[PDB]
This record gives structure tokens, C-alpha cells and sequence, in this order.
């Protein structure tokens, strides 16, 4: 107190002026938080589409450390099994499969 | 289907079929509320719908074992490494009242960048997998049956690996968690950035689920020097979490507060801590509030640990709980054994359902000292909440170690934990989502460029694959087993053996664990060596002193220790002999009146111990309505022969104190032969006892039971309805 003179310009709010405040500043604090949630992804949720998709873990890790290394991360290791599937018309099951052992990240690159 | 109460939990066939295993149910489940519920004779104003089966208190014997149940959900930690044990464990609590069942997991997981499998043998926790997952609640969705109240399965999503944990929580049933951004910041130095980012997702699976989410704060008590500092940093981070999770979508009603009553006796603690209580619940209308007990202020006592836990649950009264979790008694001295979780749930439900409507008649006076420190708390946590915006964000104020000092805010010592934005474990796996990125799930939180295959499907982009493993359970790919000497199947026939003999246990199958309490007329250091060798003395192995306490420093030491027995002992090998209740002898006498003639024969002056049998004082026969005509000492063989015909009576009861000559058995005998010279000896009792009595030498005296040293009221009454209810 420092707390005397720290709380001087609260002296004279009420409890509820006191309260939104206390909350109107989490929400500032947090904002940019969740908005990098918004922008960009991790191994992590990656991985967690992945399981999502159906595959195992181990077939998660092995997709993701791979869409790592090719630079790929920003469109989505789903979006990326997806594509494939699509494209040389298979099922979101065998292409993931083949991803996980190194097939068609080639192709996936265009 | 399966369970009945007098058969034990079939671990063995479990773990059968896990496979093929589904949740029951979804989600988390509050108790139900029972409007003026009578139990026995009593009107309940705090109560939930009560067990269809369960273990009431001891002295509830007192009141037709009624096991009435408060109205807050009551949590108990079960997780000893082995969690096959464990299941055996749950169902014990469950009957006892828990309906939050919590499993802690194995030392460090937080660190595992991705889920795990299979059953490997854990420490200080249980490996977190989806098989042994499975077996939990498929082992819980019996016990719920057979208790007949859901029970809420609990574990953490914390972690470089929450949107992992998180999937496989939600498709498994898991009921509730923690996640909390912040506890992998502070306390496991996970990267700041990608902790964040992270439990965005973590959170909107948890909210598709309808898990109940709890948060870190109660951590922030464990790391602070002084407890009754931190209060400020615990709203901070309450709030942080709570306004974080709301607008990730998670349900208002489904974000629960961690919080633990900051201290403990000898501090004044109700005073430190009632305001903080009120503060936080006015600030924070709306959320749920997870009562956590004390663990910081703590020791080997369990004694010492229940009572903190009673004013713990007080603070709870006092205000509110949604949720009131527990911390075993034996915290402070050893990993939780099997006993010490039902003394936890027992201590919580018995005070609860004590303080049973306390709040109609007591009140907080808001207006006060109590009124203006929640108010200057209030104050505090504001002016953290701005000097974090001043100093740049979130981010830079755990740079700068606002987090984790031992001040009382504002107050800053400057020994925080500071954390590198760019450093921690996880430091550069942050990926920026491109503008063609997508996702194909139910339940992704950011950016998602769904439009663009389809525009019709933003809003279930999990049909672009006719449904993910939410939608689509056998989708999800199951896995047993990776260690193949590291499993649970390994480690069960490791005891087939137990599974037709016994051995004590604490935690796990036959793991022989004892506990041993003495007291020593010694210093504490020497008695507590003197312990561990009447311990070895006895046959103990693994000999070791878990509590001390000192009595007076001359004059002795209690002393409490842990040992493994050394062997087993046959069921079949045990011999065991194949109740004549109050009320039954009440109510005796009277469909059928009773009366008694008692005297001391002889020249015996002793009256005491006669009396001590008949004076209501001790529960002597007078408490049951017998009449009794006392005749006094020194009554002679037959005034007392006499009298019990000149009063008409149904039996004679006489006492012999002083022995010589067998003065004692001897007056007996012609009690009995002037019974018979006389002709009363048939439709009459006779009864006697003594210092040097009993009741064998008794009945080779003519006289009808004998009573010696120790005989209570309770022992003469139930004889004296029973050689009745035989002529009569
Ligand atoms: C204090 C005492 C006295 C008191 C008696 C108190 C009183 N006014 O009633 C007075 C009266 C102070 C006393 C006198 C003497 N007594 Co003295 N008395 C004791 C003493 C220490 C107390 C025992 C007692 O009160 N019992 C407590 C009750 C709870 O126990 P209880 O009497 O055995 O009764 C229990 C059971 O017997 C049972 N029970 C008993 N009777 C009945 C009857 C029925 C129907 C039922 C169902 C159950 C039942 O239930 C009771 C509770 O569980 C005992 C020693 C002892 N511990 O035995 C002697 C003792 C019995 N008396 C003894 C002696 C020697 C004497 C004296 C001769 C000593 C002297 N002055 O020289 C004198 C004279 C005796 C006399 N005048 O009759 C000796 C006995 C010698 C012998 N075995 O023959 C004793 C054993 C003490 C001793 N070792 O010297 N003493
Ligand atoms: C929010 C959070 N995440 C992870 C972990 C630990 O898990 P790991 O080792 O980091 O994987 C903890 C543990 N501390 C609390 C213990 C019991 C307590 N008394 C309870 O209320 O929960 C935690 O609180
Ligand atoms: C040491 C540990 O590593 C795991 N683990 C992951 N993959 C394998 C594998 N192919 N073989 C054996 N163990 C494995 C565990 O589940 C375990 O107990």
C-alpha cells in the first residue's frame, strides 16, 4: 500500500461498476488469445482431426510429423488426407494409410 | 447386466470384450434435489434422492441405518498406478456416497505429445488410454446400476496433447475435466502460445461432450509461500479461464471454479478465508464452484486432517458448492489407501447432512469487516487485471512474472515463474492456418474453409466424410496393447493365486500393507527407532514410520507405522462360530409384566457391583422396566428366599463379593436348596454373581445363570426374558 494509492480511482465505484470492470478486462485480455486460435493450428489439433477422421494415434503421429516436413501444416492435415482421397478417388481411410508411409505427399504438394 | 451385492466385482471379466465397449451415457450429471425428504424420523431441507444401496454411517445404526445424502456432487481420487485395482476401490466409495469418481494420471503425462494405449503400469497416477478408460466406465456404468445414482468419471485433459485427450475423453464418455491453458504455462512449462491455441480446441470438444470442466487455480495455492497471499492470483486465473472457455462456446453452467480454502489452524482460518469465499462467488455469479480441501496445510495426522476438512466443508456451507471434492485424511503421510477414501466420502457426507439446513438459521453479516474485505479483494483483483493490460497482454505479463510470486498483490516480491513466449516445451510447433485450410470434424474451433467444397455443408463439416468418429463410433480404431510385459493381462496372473486365500492389502491385490499405532514412554527419536523393532519383532517386513506425533518430550511419543505381512492365511482354515436387540427386551416386559427380588447374601456388605446391574446409570436391568425390590446387604440365605414368594416373584438375583472359603459359590447352593426345600424351584429363576464368579461354576450350583466380573444390565435382562420365554 501502494494498494492505498493503487486503488485510489476504484474508491468510488459500486460493486457492479466494480464487477464489469473486473470482467470487461478479462475479456480484453483474453481476446487475442482466442483469436490465435482462430489463425492457426498445432501438432496437436492436427492430430486430433486426425482421430476425429479415423485413424490411430500412431497413424496421427506419423501423418502429422510428415505434414511437418513438407511445409504443410496451414492446409490442415485433414484437408490434406481429403484431398487425396478425392483426387486418386479413394477412400479418406486408404489415403491416410498411404500418407502415413509416405505416398503422395508428391502430389499433395500440388 | 451382472452385480449383485455379496459378489465381488469380476475384474477378470471386465476386461473382456473392451472392444466392443460403449459409454452408457454422455456428459455430467448433477444430483436430484428432494423437497422435504423424510428418512426415518427425521425432515431433510439440503437433501438429494437417497441410494437404493449404500453404507450409512456407524452411528446411523442409532436411527435405522438411514444414509440420507447431501445435495452437492462428492468427489473422491482413485488412481494408484494400477487401475485394475483401483475399479475395486470405486465401487467401496461409491457406496459410500461418491458420485465423482477422479482418476489423476500418471506422473508427467502432460508431456506426452500424443494419446498412449494399452494398460502400462503407472506411478503417482494411471496412464490415461482409451482402453483403460474403457474398462473404468464400463466397470462404473455396473456400479451406477447397482448404487442406483450415476456416477460422474473424471480426468485430465491438461498437456501439449489436450485436442488429443480431449477426442478421446468424448468419444469414451468421460463425464468431466480439467483444462486450463494457464496450469500448462505455470506449472509444466509448456509454451504459452501453443498451450492457448490449443485448449481452444480442448474446450469446444469438452463443450460438444457436455463434460464438466474444472479448472487449475487450486494450484496457484500449492506454489505460493504464503497461502493467504494469493487470493488476488486465484480470481486472476479463475477469470482468465472462465471468460476464455464461455466464449469458445463452452456452457456457462458447465465451468467450474477449483477452489480450495487458502489456509489452516493455527492461522485464524475461517476469518482469512470466509471473505475470499463470498468475494469469489459474488464475482463470479453464474460459474459453478468446485470446493477443493486443503492439501498445502497438511501432515501425517489424520486427525489433524479431518477437522480442517470439517471447517472446509463449513466455508462450503457457509456459501456455496456445486461440486464438493475431497482429499483423504492419510494425504500428508502416504499414498491413499482403500480405508482412508471412504474416511474422506464418510467425513464429507456425515458433516454435510450435519449442517443440514444450517442456513435458515445462520447467516452471513455481510455488513462489516466480512463486507469490506470482499470488497478490497474485489478491489485487488481489479487492479491485476489492469496492470496485465498495461503491460502489453496476457503473454507479457507471465514474461514478467506477475505469475507465481509470493506477494500479496499488488505487492510483488519478484520471484515469480516467468515463462519465454517463444521458449517452453512446444516452442515453434505453431502453424498459421492458410486461406484454403480445413477441417473436416464436428467440433474444430478455428478458421475453417468449408465453402469452398461445398457451401452448403459450414455448418456439419463432418458430412464432406459422412461423419466423423463422433458421429461415427466405429470409425474410432482401437488399440489393446504395445508394452507386452508392461500390461494389465501381465500383471493379474501375476496374483491368479488370491483370485482362495487372503491377505491384508492398501492399494493393491495381497500387497500385504498394514498399519500399525502404539505409543512409546520415550523422546521421539529414540521411540521411533524402538517402533520399527517391536515392528520387525512382530513379524513385519518393509518396516516404516508414516506419522509422529509428540505427547510430551519426557514422557512419551505417539508413533504410527506401515508394514507388509508376510503371509497368507486360509478362509478354509478359519474357524468361525455360526443378538437379543434393546427394543426386544423393552417390550418383553411388557406384553408380559416382569418383576425381581435382588439382595447381597451372606454377611457381604459390598453393594456396589449388585447395584451397578440394576441402577439405570450403567443400563441395569431397571432401564428395561423390570421392578426390582432391593433388599440391601447382608441379607441372609432366606429372607431373600423368603421374599421373592411374599412379593411374588419371577426370579431372585443375588451377589457374593467376599470369597474366602468359597463363601461365594457356596451361598449358591442353599439360595437353590431352600428354593426347592420350599417348592418355588420350578416356576422361578435364580441368577447370581460376584467379583470371583462364573457363570460355569455357577450352573454346577443349582442356580439358573451365572454372571462374573464385567456383567452388564444388557446381560441380565436378555437372560431374564429368555429362561421365561422357555417355561413360558
Ligand atoms: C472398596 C471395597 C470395599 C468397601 C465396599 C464398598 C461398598 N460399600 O459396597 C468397604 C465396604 C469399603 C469394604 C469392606 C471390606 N471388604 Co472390600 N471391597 C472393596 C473393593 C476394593 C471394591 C470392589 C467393587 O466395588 N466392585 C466394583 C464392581 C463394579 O465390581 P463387582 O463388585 O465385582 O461386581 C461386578 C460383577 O461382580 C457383576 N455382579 C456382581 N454382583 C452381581 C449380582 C448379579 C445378580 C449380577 C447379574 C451381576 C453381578 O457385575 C458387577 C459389574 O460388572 C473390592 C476389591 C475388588 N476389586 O474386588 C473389595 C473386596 C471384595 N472386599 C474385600 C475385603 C477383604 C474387605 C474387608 C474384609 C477388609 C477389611 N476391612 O479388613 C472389609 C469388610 C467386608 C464387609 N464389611 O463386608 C476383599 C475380598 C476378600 C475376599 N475375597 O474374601 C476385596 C476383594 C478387596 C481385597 N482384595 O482385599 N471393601
Ligand atoms: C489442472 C491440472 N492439470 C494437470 C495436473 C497433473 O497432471 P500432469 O502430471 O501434469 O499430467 C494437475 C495436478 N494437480 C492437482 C492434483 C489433485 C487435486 N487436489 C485436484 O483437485 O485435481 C492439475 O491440477
Ligand atoms: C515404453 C512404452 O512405449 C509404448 N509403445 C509405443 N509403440 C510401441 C511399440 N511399437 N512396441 C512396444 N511399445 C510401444 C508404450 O505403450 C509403452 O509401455
Amino acid at each position: 500500500d501502494d494498494f492505498q494509492q493503487r486503488r485510489a480511482h476504484l474508491a468510488n465505484l459500486s460493486d457492479e461498476e466494480l464487477q464489469t470492470r473486473f470482467w470487461e478486462m478479462a475479456e480484453k485480455i483474453v481476446d487475442p488469445l482466442l483469436d490465435l486460435g482462430k489463425k492457426n493450428t498445432t501438432p496437436s489439433i492436427e492430430r486430433s482431426v486426425l482421430l476425429r477422421m479415423g485413424f490411430s494415434s500412431l497413424e496421427a503421429k506419423a501423418i502429422v510429423d510428415k505434414t511437418m516436413d513438407r511445409g504443410l501444416m496451414g492446409k490442415g492435415a485433414g484437408h490434406i488426407v481429403y484431398k487425396i482421397a478425392k483426387e486418386k478417388n479413394i477412400s479418406v481411410r486408404e489415403a491416410g494409410l498411404a500418407l502415413s508411409e509416405g505416398k503422395y505427399w508428391d502430389d499433395a504438394i500440388q | 447386466l451382472q452385480l449383485r451385492v455379496n459378489e465381488k466385482l469380476d475384474v477378470e471379466n471386465i476386461l473382456k470384450d473392451l472392444d466392443k465397449y460403449t459409454p452408457k451415457r454422455r456428459g455430467w450429471t448433477w444430483r436430484q434435489p428432494a423437497e422435504n425428504l423424510q428418512m426415518g424420523p427425521f425432515i431433510y431441507k439440503d437433501a438429494s434422492t437417497p441410494l437404493e444401496n449404500s453404507v450409512a454411517l456407524p452411528s446411523a445404526k442409532y436411527f435405522g441405518d438411514i444414509d440420507p445424502q447431501p445435495l452437492p456432487v462428492i468427489t473422491t481420487e482413485i488412481a494408484s498406478g494400477r487401475f485394475e485395482d483401483d475399479i475395486r476401490r470405486m465401487r467401496m466409495a461409491a457406496w459410500h456416497g461418491a458420485d465423482h469418481i477422479m482418476v489423476i494420471r500418471t506422473a508427467g503425462q502432460s508431456h506426452y505429445d500424443g494419446l498412449i494405449e494399452g494398460t502400462p503400469q503407472g506411478i503417482g497416477g494411471v496412464p490415461i488410454t482409451r482402453k483403460q478408460v474403457r474398462a473404468q466406465r464400463k466397470a462404473l456404468d455396473l456400479i451406477e446400476e447397482e448404487v442406483g445414482r450415476p456416477i460422474n468419471y473424471h480426468s485430465y485433459v491438461s498437456g501439449v496433447a489436450g485436442p488429443d485427450i480431449a477426442v478421446m475423453f468424448a468419444e469414451e464418455g468421460v463425464n468431466g475435466a480439467h483444462q486450463d491453458p494457464q496450469y500448462n504455462v505455470l506449472y509444466r512449462n509448456i509454451n504459452m502460445i501453443r498451450s492457448f491455441i490449443d485448449a481452444c480446441e480442448s474446450k469446444t470438444i469438452m463443450a460438444w461432450a457436455d463434460m464438466a470442466q474444472i479448472d487449475g487455480a487450486h494450484n496457484a495455492n500449492a506454489t505460493a509461500r504464503e497461502a493467504w497471499k494469493v487470493m488476488p492470483e486465484l480470481m486472476v486465473q479463475h477469470a482468465l479461464n472462465s471468460i476464455f472457455s464461455l466464449k469458445v462456446g463452452m456452457k456457462k453452467s458447465n465451468i467450474c471454479l477449483s477452489t480450495v480454502p487458502p489456509t489452516a489452524p493455527p492461522a485464524p482460518s475461517m476469518y482469512l478465508d470466509l471473505p475470499y469465499a463470498v468475494a469469489l462467488r459474488e464475482m463470479f455469479e453464474g460459474y459453478r464452484m468446485r470446493a477443493q480441501m486443503n492439501t498445502k496445510y497438511m501432515e501425517a495426522s489424520t486427525r489433524e486432517a479431518t477437522v480442517t476438512h470439517v471447517l472446509n466443508l463449513l466455508i462450503s456451507k457457509l456459501t456455496r458448492a456445486d461440486i464438493q471434492s475431497t482429499i483423504t485424511p492419510d494425504e500428508g503421510r502416504n499414498v491413499p489407501w482403500h480405508i482412508y477414501n471412504i474416511e474422506a466420502c464418510d467425513t464429507a457426507k456425515q458433516a454435510l447432512i450435519g449442517m443440514d439446513g444450517l442456513m435458515d438459521m445462520v447467516q452471513l453479516k455481510r455488513e462489516g469487516v466480512l463486507g469490506d474485505t470482499v470488497r478490497e479483494l474485489k478491489e485487488r483483483a481489479v487492479l491485476f487485471m489492469e496492470e496485465i493490460i498495461e503491460a502489453g497482454g496476457y503473454f507479457n505479463a507471465v514474461e514478467q512474472g506477475f505469475f507465481v510470486d509470493s506477494g500479496y498483490y499488488p505487492e510483488r516480491n519478484g520471484d515469480g515463474i516467468a515463462r519465454q513466449i517463444n521458449g517452453g516445451i512446444g516452442a515453434g510447433t505453431v502453424f498459421e492456418r492458410d486461406e484454403d485450410y480445413m477441417a473436416p470434424v464436428t467440433a474444430h474451433f478455428g478458421y475453417n474453409n468449408v465453402k469452398q467444397y461445398d457451401e452448403a455443408l459450414v455448418s456439419e463439416p463432418s458430412k464432406l466424410i459422412d461423419g466423423c468418429t463422433l458421429e461415427v463410433p466405429e470409425k474410432i480404431v482401437y488399440i489393446d496393447e504395445l508394452d507386452e510385459n508392461d500390461n494389465v493381462n501381465v500383471r493379474m496372473e501375476e496374483t491368479k493365486e488370491f483370485r482362495s486365500m487372503i491377505k491384508p492389502e492398501v492399494e493393491w491385490q495381497a500387497d500385504g500393507t498394514v498399519l500399525l499405532t502404539m505409543f512409546l514412554p520415550t523422546s521421539k527419536r529414540v521411540a521411533e527407532f524402538a517402533a520399527i523393532e517391536f515392528a520387525k519383532k512382530m513379524n513385519l517386513e518393509e518396516v516404516e514410520v508414516i506419522n509422529r506425533e509428540v505427547m510430551q518430550e519426557a514422557e512419551g511419543t505417539r508413533i504410527e507405522l506401515k508394514g507388509r505381512v508376510p503371509f497368507s492365511i486360509d478362509i478354509n482354515s478359519l474357524v468361525i462360530p455360526p443378538i437379543l436387540s434393546e427394543d426386544e427386551i423393552r417390550e418383553d416386559i411388557e406384553k408380559t409384566p416382569l418383576k425381581i427380588v435382588a439382595a447381597t447374601v451372606g454377611e457381604d456388605e459390598h453393594s456396589v457391583g449388585l447395584r451397578e446391574v440394576i441402577d439405570i446409570k450403567h443400563g441395569g436391568i431397571e432401564k428395561y422396566g423390570v421392578e426390582v425390590h432391593y433388599l440391601g446387604t447382608s441379607v441372609p440365605v432366606e429372607k431373600l428366599v423368603d421374599a421373592a414368594i411374599e412379593l411374588k416373584a419371577d426370579a431372585i438375583l443375588a451377589s457374593t463379593i467376599i470369597s474366602h472359603d468359597d463363601i461365594h459359590y457356596k451361598n449358591m447352593k442353599r439360595i437353590h436348596e431352600l428354593a426347592v426345600e420350599k417348592g418355588i424351584r420350578d416356576k422361578i429363576m435364580i441368577g447370581c454373581g460376584g467379583t470371583q464368579v462364573t457363570p460355569e461354576v455357577a450352573v454346577k450350583q443349582g442356580v439358573d445363570a451365572g454372571f462374573g466380573r464385567g456383567s452388564k444390565g444388557i446381560h441380565v435382562a436378555t437372560f431374564l426374558v429368555k429362561k421365561r420365554r422357555e417355561m413360558r
